[PDB]
């Protein structure tokens, strides 16, 4: 239960808990029934902290869902504009394709999230991707 | 064993093979790709080795040729069929945002306004297959897809049938459904009003967030559907708690039909957002 554990401590932004079960031997790159990893949960529910924490324990930055959404997608499309940077610093691919072809700034474009869309830029974003 | 180019010998049309998209029963799915057009597809490649007769095959047959018959905004596409000796390959509308439910397993209850947002598309895609005469048979969250605008596109034709003459009386079916009717579960026949009910274990799912009769053990859930022993939870909205009680009668005939279920009070007031955003795919709106 320990890749269990982590994952609704990330979703649920319980940021001592992730320490603690990350320090237990947790598994950072566990995944739940729809391929989402704790990185993913705490991304799209705007952990900051949360994610640092993992991506410092050397979480997966691309790791892709059932819908190729990488953490990086989930942030951008929420427009978390902290964490879409984390995320970059990381090496995040700014361009990552989910099975839409979609990259972060395509679906952060669509949900008006303005200055995301000019952070990914920045960071090297290609429209026509 | 599956080739990398799919070659249709009737249209002249040629796929490449692509990602894997999932499988399901005896299918595997790809996206295809037109090798002149560009256009990318759903290939569902189905092995001869696994039609191997009875119920297999001509649930292969049926559902091509039920689902070739169909068109409609909330159906999935039908573009073809070809086979080689050791394939059946079957081309359909790629709906690229997967199923309501993977939805469901990431999100659990959704707002009642998604709800009803799904609801409409889907009551208005049966809609349509009743009024051409087909009875879906296994409506389910995993067969009803989305795309790219989070459109519902009703796919998977293998258990449904079409009603042939007036008043008939549909007494087998090529397999199990996940909701079983009633009145599938008694000597006296289906029709129609099978995928009314299912829509009926829809709605509870979606609004509840876990299936209506569903237990731990399959004979306990089958008597509770003969005996109608479900609970509507209160914090569901009167409208809806209501509606989810007309299609969820033991008495086929109790039921509203399609039409009137699209008439309901739940569609015609509340809700319906313009668009949902893509987040809604992993949190709440």
């Amino acid at each position: 239960d320990l890749g269990k554990k982590l994952l609704e401590a990330a979703r649920a932004g319980q940021d001592d808990e992730v320490r603690i079960l990350i320090a237990n031997g947790a598994d950072v790159n566990a995944v739940d029934n729809t391929g989402l990893t704790p990185l993913h949960l705490a991304a799209v529910s705007g952990h900051l902290e949360i994610v640092e924490v993992l991506l410092k324990h050397g979480a997966d930055v691309d790791a892709a869902d059932v819908y190729g959404f990488t953490p990086l997608h989930l942030a951008a499309m929420t427009g978390h504009l902290e964490i879409v940077e984390v995320l970059l610093k990381y090496g995040a691919d700014v361009n990552a394709f989910d099975m839409t072809g979609s990259t972060p700034l395509h679906l952060a474009a669509d949900e008006g999230h303005l200055e995301i869309v000019e952070v990914l830029l920045k960071y090297g974003a290609d429209v026509n991707a | 064993e599956i080739p990398e180019v799919l070659v249709d010998p009737r249209s002249r049309r040629r796929y490449v093979r692509g990602r894997f998209l999932g499988k399901g029963g005896f299918a595997k799915c790809f996206e295809i790709s037109d090798a002149d057009t560009k256009e990318v597809f759903a290939g569902k490649i189905v092995p001869k080795s696994l039609l191997l007769k009875p119920h297999q095959r001509e649930k292969m047959s049926m559902e091509i040729s039920i689902h070739r018959s169909l068109a409609h905004q909330h159906v999935v596409g039908f573009h073809g069929f070809f086979e080689d000796n050791d394939f059946v390959f079957v081309v359909l509308e790629l709906c690229r945002r997967r199923s309501l439910l993977e939805l469901h397993k990431r999100r659990k209850a959704l707002t009642e306004p998604e709800a009803r947002y799904y609801l409409r598309q889907i009551v208005l895609g049966c809609q349509y297959l009743h009024r051409n005469r087909v009875i879906h048979r296994d409506l389910k969250l995993g067969n009803l897809f989305l795309n790219e605008d989070l459109e519902v596109k009703i796919g998977d034709f293998g258990l449904a049938t079409k009603v042939e003459y007036d008043g008939e009386r549909k007494k087998t079916l090529c397999g199990t459904p996940n909701y079983i009717a009633p009145e599938v579960l008694s000597k006296k026949g289906h029709s129609f009003e099978v995928d009314v009910w299912s829509i009926g274990c829809i709605m509870y799912t979606l609004l509840v967030g876990k299936p209506p009769f569903e237990t731990s053990c399959l004979k306990e859930t089958y008597l509770r559907i003969k005996k109608n022993e479900y609970s509507i939870p209160k914090h569901i909205n009167p409208v809806a708690a209501s509606l989810i009680q007309k299609m969820l009668q033991t008495d086929p005939t109790a039921r509203p039909t399609i039409n009137e279920l699209l008439n309901d009070e739940f569609f015609t007031s509340g809700y319906i957002p313009a668009r949902l955003p893509i987040t809604c795919l992993t949190i709440p709106p």
